[PDB]
């Protein structure tokens, strides 16, 4: 709660190359055959991204900017990420987005939350029977503003051993106080830690907030058999939106194909 | 060799066929 | 306006008319009807709850029901058939259903008959001033329930208080349910009732033998708050069915034109909408309620030509609708349109007055 994770330590601002991800529809129209302009903020092709690692003291959870959206792209088994932190002060001062998966609904709230001061969504006092069942991110919260529920589902939280076979890239960005988020899930067959080739984010969900968001934080998943936690092994990245031209390549079935940064 | 705002096409006098035969 | 021979002369500002082929007009299928669509307006906010509650709370400690991220049907404050008193200010009741809100509220609790009159805006009172005040911008509605039968007790039901007393009135939907003791006089009271000194809260004397302005009345407030904020809970919208083949106006979630509605071959993904051509119009839309597909074809138009030979000839005139087929109406279709006033024939001549398509017309026996 008050102690922070003795076992983290912040890595150096390393990054790589993204050849064409941070694509994904600006709007709900469809278009087939075509290819059309638009003017919006998109992630720059072949741009740099800041890598990020998670495991047992090479584990990084800082809190990053948000002045102009991000972009997430974890590359995990077991889920590592399990929400995220949104807002200015990212404590109970002023109001504070908070998203939680528990992998069954997609929890959404808006409260001066009590953030601890290294938050997480991990467990702890998994001895015997772990069954990968939860065992605090946040002390109190109160005075909320916004409540929100996804529907139904099943999150596969369990490891797996092997190369890694999964890959989700999302998008986060607020249009003019509606939080707008894009998503996208898709197998990979990992090289070096981010597959390379195109795809389209398509939306997940409109938030009408109306919240001014500066910054950011990721809430990792920690374990342990709140300070002499652990952590498995994942990584992830994260990008920034800018205002560049793009085109679209849409197929007879309306879906994104390919692009081109102008 | 390879829409509804007042816009419209009207078609030739003389059709291919009718260009052919000449 | 009375044959098409004189749209010519008026056309072309002369009182004669030469021979060939002339432009007068533009047609245009106008709307018969208009399709008003919206997505479904289930999961309604339990109101009945609030309103036919099993049990009220007292008057000092009024009960207070968050309604939001719903659809918000109003139908209830007389459709209910359960009340005795039903009044709204600013907004009437029927108007709610269209009208979009921030926030809005369930203030209930059960006054005696006289007390019914306090629950006003602007008005002081007793329970007005102590228990619950109104803003003059009060823009809700007030449903008042006779409760003689249900919230009545022999000799004083003590369930149901109010605040007599306070040293200073409450604010617009303020509520107190503290305990301290009222001062009259210059005296202390010393934490305990005495000499002008009262107890703030009092019990009512609701029982069955009451009159009408004595009796209990289950008192609901439907307080509204439309702030800077987006809205969160709005009502209900209104809708019909769909026509088809037809030449109609549209009214959707998110799309408005005129045009004809037919089913197609196309889709919508789960987060799309309305489609758009190269030229950013609209030809494609997916319906809100049910799961189609329907391309939106405009409504025919097309300019309006008269085929004439000399006036000093004959007045004997056909007509021709260019690019539209035989819808309105000695007929005969083209690939240029619909051409009337004129008889077809397997022979060939030289062309006279020309058409289009290779079709030509003349005046001969």
């Amino acid at each position: 709660q008050c102690v922070n994770l003795r076992t983290r330590t912040q890595l150096p601002p390393a990054y790589t190359n993204s050849f064409t991800r941070g694509v994904y529809y600006p709007d709900k129209v469809f278009r087939s055959s075509v290819l059309h302009s638009t003017q919006d903020l998109f992630l720059p092709f072949f741009s740099n991204v800041t890598w990020f690692h998670a495991i047992h003291k090479r584990f990084d959870n800082p809190v990053l900017p948000f002045n102009d959206g991000v972009y997430f792209a974890s590359t995990e088994k077991s889920n590592i990420i399990r929400g995220w932190i949104f807002g200015t002060t990212l404590d109970s001062k002023t109001q504070s987005l908070l998203i939680v998966n528990n992998a069954t609904n997609v929890v959404i709230k808006v409260c001066e939350f009590q953030f601890c001061n290294d938050p997480f969504l991990g467990v702890y006092y998994h001895k015997n029977n772990k069954s990968w069942m939860e065992s605090g991110v946040y002390s109190s919260a109160n005075n909320c503003t916004f409540e929100y529920v996804s529907q139904p589902f099943l999150m596969d939280l369990e490891g797996k051993q092997g190369n890694f076979k999964n890959l989700r890239e999302f998008v986060f960005k607020n249009i003019d106080g509606y939080f707008k988020i894009y998503s996208k899930h898709t197998p990979i067959n990992l090289v070096r830690d981010l597959p390379q080739g195109f795809s389209a984010l398509e939306p997940l969900v409109d938030l009408p907030i109306g919240i001014n968001i500066t910054r950011f934080q990721t809430l990792l998943a920690l374990h342990r058999s709140s300070s002499g936690w652990t952590a498995g092994a994942a990584a992830y990245y994260v990008g920034y939106l800018q205002p560049r031209t793009f085109l679209l390549k849409y197929n007879e079935n309306g879906t994104i194909t390919d692009a081109v940064d102008c | 060799v390879t829409k509804f705002n007042g816009l419209t096409v009207l078609p030739p006098l003389l059709t291919d066929e009718m260009i052919a035969q000449y | 306006a009375l044959d098409p021979l004189s749209e010519t002369k008026c056309t072309l500002k002369s009182f004669t008319v030469e021979k060939g082929i002339y432009q007068t007009s533009n047609f245009r299928v106008q709307p018969t009807e208009s399709i008003v669509r919206f997505p479904n307006i289930t999961n309604l906010c339990p109101f009945g709850e609030v309103f036919n509650a099993t049990r009220f709370a007292s008057v000092y400690a009024w009960n207070r029901k968050r309604i939001s991220n719903c659809v918000a049907d109003y139908s209830v404050l007389y459709n209910s058939a359960s009340f005795s008193t039903f009044k709204c200010y600013g907004v009437s009741p029927t108007k709610l259903n269209d009208l979009c809100f921030t926030n809005v509220y369930a203030d209930s609790f059960v006054i005696r008959g006289d007390e019914v009159r306090q629950i006003a805006p602007g008005q002081t009172g007793k329970i007005a001033d102590y228990n619950y005040k109104l803003p003059d911008d009060f823009t809700g509605c007030v449903i008042a329930w006779n409760s003689n039968n249900l919230d009545s007790k022999v000799g004083g039901n003590y369930n149901y208080r109010y605040r007599l007393f306070r040293k200073s009135n409450l604010k617009p939907f303020e509520r107190d349910i503290s305990t301290e003791i009222y001062q009259a006089g210059s005296k202390p009271c010393n934490g305990v009732e005495g000499f002008n000194c009262y107890f703030p809260l009092q019990s009512y004397g609701f029982q069955p033998t009451n009159g009408v302005g004595y009796q209990p009345y289950r008192v609901v407030v439907l307080s509204f708050e439309l702030l800077h904020a987006p809205a969160t809970v709005c009502g209900p919208k209104k809708s019909t069915n769909l026509v088809k083949n037809k030449c109609v106006n549209f009214n959707f979630n998110g799309l408005t034109g005129t045009g004809v509605l037919t089913e197609s071959n196309k889709k919508f993904l789960p987060f799309q909408q309305f489609g758009r051509d190269i030229a950013d119009t609209t030809d494609a839309v997916r319906d809100p309620q049910t799961l189609e597909i329907l391309d939106i074809t405009p409504c025919s138009f097309g300019g309006v030509s008269v085929i004439t030979p000399g006036t000093n000839t004959s007045n004997q005139v056909a007509v021709l609708y260019q690019g539209v087929n035989c819808t309105e109406v000695n007929v005969f279709q083209t690939r240029a349109g619909c051409l009337i006033g004129a008889e077809h024939v397997n022979n060939s001549y030289e062309c006279d007055i020309p058409i289009g398509a290779g079709i030509c017309a003349s005046y001969q026996t």
